[PDB]
RNA sequence: CAGAGUGUAGCUUAACACAAAGCACCCAACUUACACUUAGGAGAUUUCAACUUAACUUGACCGCUCUGACCA
């Protein structure tokens, strides 16, 4: 009850973050980096997935917030080879490239050196690491191309 | 194919060893981060006492650190004089378009 | 004919019992308690006890949970406790450990339901 | 000014070139993982063709029906035989190089699996000492900028190093051994900065024998005991 | 080490058998 | 109008500035464990325990029993660890545990339990049954001498008396067979009382059996101060308690 | 809608203690809750909050 | 090498004895992953002597952390 000393003993919504029903990218401060994308590209899907899982768990151990973990679309490349004593290129192998992204935020300026050293030492063979700064173009690149909008936009041009 | 009792027993015992082996990798990796962090923090504290201005510059973020790209180790090293076959790369990735 | 503590319908677990089986599982040990609704422990079986630990390869596995049920069932009969309620969570009830611990208690003689109060 | 002389050292490291050999337990786990993956997988296209091919060959023997069998010119096992021949003809690069057998601790090519650290010998007070490359800080320069300068001062070096952050990863504080102790010049304070060796190496004249690339285990032979203890804290061997 | 997270299997329910192969690059290095 | 709290309010030590960085429960079981701990702590507001909890006296219960036995913890711990190492070393033990076919010997467990934690468990159970409250007006003792009372039923069977197990008046028609571990030259007194049997007076008891100056554990040679009377719980009066006090 | 029996009030079995559109007061010992969130006494005794 | 402080596995003012506890931690399955849950895994009193008590107290013996000498 309001008048009583126990007023507000049942308050609980100040202990929970407010819920709001795309996302603004937070540029880092002078002493902390902004949202960082950790791309992991491998010719083998299991190695990329396994290392992406290692990076996610490592960040949890270090109390680095993982904004999102997601896969980028697979890229298939046919590998043709010039035949012996011939001018015709024949299909040799089909190689698929698999990419996984672990998006982190709030990395410290000083601790960045230690974090990067750990995640490069454990890099498996054939897996490329690319830590970039998140941009809208990266997020938009995950969405299907809209041909109708391009034609209507071309008319305006 | 159903596994034999000895096979299922051998697989269970191997996994039990795997739990302890992986526990000790994490410890070595968890004691390395701690050592690095302590050394860095101790050095920075020593650098603030000696010269505060340099310490202020040291703790700032580096604009040139990212993009940071590192390829993983190879299985065998590059061959000094190896000639790869001639060929072409033809991307055959499907393009997905949203209509409506 | 004794009153059970009815009510508490919006919270968990219920208070409408005379005796309840309460199982505490920790990182290293398994403890099972029979306690009255007033909060007094009546009988107990824990893997921390040397009497039980000396016969167990592990004190944290399904076998330990089944062993605790068997030991507790015997102690219940000697104390005169033939009925109690067990109030597991959904994941606890589905677990093999708790299913084996419950079978041990029922095989040991203890019934894990309580007779209804007689009001008239 | 201050009594302590500000110094900036550089911990230039060559990251492992090749993967590290699997230990006995890792090899056992790798074999089990491969076995489990084969057991739980579906038949591959290659396997189905081999099964189909064997079945048709039996059909051709038991029955006279042929169905063209144009693809039967080559069998799936025949293809496997050709694939193995080309593999046995290709010779892989040596993971253990000549510098590992000759024990030339001046070349990068040695010890491909492990990480290497650069050590340069510098003469102080008519005495030769092994230390990480260092330079003396000068006004109008960040402390890391002093480490960036150490590379330029190196003798006939063509190497591009990538510096990680601006904060130092360690420090070593020593005092002169009473020969030149003075209030103005009490001692020195080196601060180490880690870098990665992207590409490059020393030239022949720079390979005069006054530097070694050494792993962390064999790092003590060169570095002095007190110096070794402060360098073995930020130099990982994971 | 590179073996920290390299010991894996295909974590799928339905997948065709895959075979280990050496990919020889254009400089002669393999993976 | 407001009134300041009379003490620290719940959820006060939580730092609300760093809410996003604070660790969350994430599991129902971790909240419940903390919630159960909070419920047991004393509070300055009105609580269910205040109105329904039994009003225990603040002064501790006087101990009137035998002195605790002296044990060398170091030697005991060393021997216990050695035993576990031997048990775990056996390969057959590991496989039985892994395949969930292992079991414990209940007879051996009870024998060891009777030597070690038995007395404290008997004290806890005796307190729950109200024996200390009624017999000694709240004073408690640890029953450090195990007492084995068994009513001979038939010629080949026994009805053991434990700590609240039901024994019918027909089974208790004759005096029970009482055996305990006693040294030579010691003296003991055994009595049997019905706490609830008394008909006329609520607080009084009935002395069914009294044996005094028992030499060692030879109960038959003790003086029969009071002869044995079988229990006579009246019809419709409920379940009575009969306690053997050595 | 509100409290029908305040602190210290004697209630008989069945007596509605309170009526509420939402769970302002939760049922405790010997207090039943109706389909419409109505709190009623399950025993004869004294109401306590 | 000297002088101080210091002592349970990662943390704990866990440890009355009935007992070296609770949490943190590692693997597998589930999960894109994380998380949860299930089923498993690994652990400690630095070492001896003193009502034998003693993880606890006093001593040495070890490891540790600082303060000096040594130091490029
Ligand atoms: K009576
Ligand atoms: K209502």
């Amino acid at each position: 009850y309001k008048t009583k000393p126990t007023h507000g003993i049942g308050k609980y919504k100040h202990l929970i973050k407010a819920e709001e029903p795309v996302r603004a990218i937070n540029l880092g401060t002078d002493y902390e980096y902004g949202v960082l994308n950790i791309h992991l590209t491998a010719y083998d899907m299991t190695l990329a997935e396994s290392y992406a899982q290692y990076v996610h768990n490592l960040c949890n151990s270090l109390s680095i917030k993982v904004e999102e973990s997601y896969a980028m679309p697979t890229k298939t490349i046919e590998v043709l080879q010039l035949q012996d004593q011939g001018s015709k290129m024949l299909l040799d192998s089909v190689l698929t490239t698999h990419e996984r992204v672990v998006q982190i935020s709030g990395l410290s300026a000083t601790f960045a050196e230690i974090f990067l050293e750990i995640i490069q030492s454990s890099l498996p063979e054939g897996v490329r690491l690319s830590v970039k700064e998140h941009t809208e173009e990266d997020f938009k690149g995950r969405f299907k191309a809209r041909p109708e909008l391009e034609e209507l936009l071309a008319k305006l041009k | 194919v159903e596994l034999t009792f000895e096979e299922t027993e051998r697989r269970a015992l191997l996994l039990k060893k795997w739990s302890l082996y992986k526990q000790q990798e994490r410890k070595m990796e968890r004691d390395t981060i701690r050592a690095m962090l302590e050394a860095q923090q101790e050095a920075l504290e020593e650098l603030q006492l000696e010269s505060p201005k340099l310490h202020a510059e040291a703790i700032k973020r580096d604009p040139n650190l990212f993009p940071f790209e590192k390829e993983g180790p190879h299985y065998t090293p590059p061959i000094p004089n190896y000639q790869p076959p001639e060929g072409r790369y033809n991307d055959i990735t499907k393009v997905y378009t949203q209509v409506e | 004919v004794a009153r059970k503590e009815r009510g508490w319908r919006t919270v968990f677990p219920s208070r409408e019992f005379w005796h309840r089986l309460r199982v505490i599982r920790t990182q290293h040990h398994v403890e099972a308690l029979v306690e009255h609704q007033n909060g007094k422990v009546v009988v107990s079986a824990s893997t921390r006890e040397w009497a039980i630990k000396k016969h167990l390869y592990s004190t944290r596995n399904v076998v330990a949970c089944e062993s605790i049920g068997r030991v507790l069932a015997q102690r219940c009969l000697e104390a005169g406790i033939n009925f109690m309620v067990y109030q597991p969570t959904p994941w606890e009830a589905a677990s093999d450990s708790m299913k084996r611990l419950q079978s041990a208690m029922t095989e040991g003689g203890v019934v894990l339901r309580e007779p209804q109060r007689i009001y008239e | 000014g201050s009594p302590w002389r500000l110094l900036g050292a550089l911990c230039l490291q060559r990251p492992p070139v090749v993967s590290k050999p699997l230990t006995p337990l890792q090899e056992e786990m790798a074999s089990l993982l491969q076995q489990i993956e084969i057991e739980r997988s579906l038949y591959s296209d290659h396997e189905l063709r081999a099964l189909d091919e064997n079945q048709r060959l039996a059909k051709k023997k038991a029955d006279l029906h042929d169905e063209e069998d144009e693809q039967d010119i080559l069998l799936a096992q025949d293809l496997e035989d050709m694939w193995e021949q080309k593999f046995l003809q290709f010779k892989l690069g040596a993971r253990i190089t000549e510098a590992d057998e000759k024990n030339d601790r001046t070349s990068l090519n040695r010890k491909l699996d492990r990480n290497l650290v650069l050590l340069v010998r510098e003469k102080f007070g008519d005495q030769d000492v092994w230390i990480l490359p260092q330079a003396e800080w000068q006004p109008g320069e960040t402390l890391r900028g002093t480490a960036e300068r150490t590379l330029a001062t190196l003798s006939e070096n063509n190497m591009e190093a990538k510096f990680l952050g601006n904060a130092p990863c360690g420090h070593y504080t020593f005092k002169f051994p009473q020969a030149m102790r003075t209030e103005s010049n009490l001692g020195a304070k080196v601060f180490f900065f880690k870098a990665l060796l992207l590409t490059g190496d020393f030239s022949q004249a720079g390979n005069k024998g006054h530097h070694v690339w050494v792993t962390k285990d064999e790092l003590g032979d060169y570095l002095k005991p007190k110096y070794l203890a402060q360098v073995r804290r930020f130099v990982s061997d994971l | 080490d590179s073996s920290r997270a390299s010991l894996t299997r295909v974590h799928r329910q339905a997948y065709a058998r895959l075979y280990p192969v050496l990919l020889v690059k254009q400089d002669g290095s393999t993976i | 109008r407001r009134t300041p709290p009379l003490g620290p309010m719940p959820n006060s030590d939580i730092d609300l500035s760093n809410l996003e960085r604070l660790e969350k429960y994430r599991s129902f079981d971790r909240y419940r464990r903390r919630a159960e701990q909070e419920a047991q702590a004393p509070h300055w507001w009105r609580t269910y325990r205040e109105y329904f909890g039994e009003k225990t006296d603040p002064k501790e219960k006087i101990d009137i029993g035998l002195p605790p036995p002296k044990v060398s913890r170091t030697q005991q711990l060393l021997e216990r660890k050695q035993a576990i190492q031997e048990l775990r070393a056996n390969v057959e033990e590991e496989r039985a545990a892994r395949l969930r076919t292992a079991s414990v010997p209940l007879d051996a467990v009870r024998a060891e339990w009777e030597r070690t934690c038995g007395p404290y468990h008997k004290q806890r159970l005796a307190e729950y049954y109200g024996l200390y409250r009624d017999l000694f007006h709240g004073a408690t003792f640890v029953p450090r001498v195990p007492l084995h009372v068994a009513y001979a039923v038939g010629e080949d069977d026994l009805m053991p008396v434990y700590c609240g197990n039901e024994v019918t008046p027909t089974e208790a028609a004759q005096a029970p067979e009482v055996t305990y571990e006693a040294e030579e030259g010691s003296l003991w007194t055994l009595l049997l009382t019905s706490l609830d049997g008394h008909l006329l007076e609520p607080d009084a008891e009935y002395l069914h059996w009294l044996l005094t100056n028992i030499p060692g554990n030879r109960v038959a040679e003790g003086q029969v101060t009071c002869p044995y009377l079988p229990p006579f719980p009246a019809r419709g009066s409920g379940i009575h308690r009969l306690a053997f006090l050595l | 809608q509100g409290i029908k029996k305040m602190e210290g009030h004697y209630v008989h079995a069945g007596n509605i203690i309170a009526t509420q559109r939402h769970f302002r007061w939760h049922p405790g010992a010997h207090v039943g809750v109706g389909k419409n969130k109505c709190l009623y006494a399950l025993e004869e005794g004294i109401v306590r909050y």
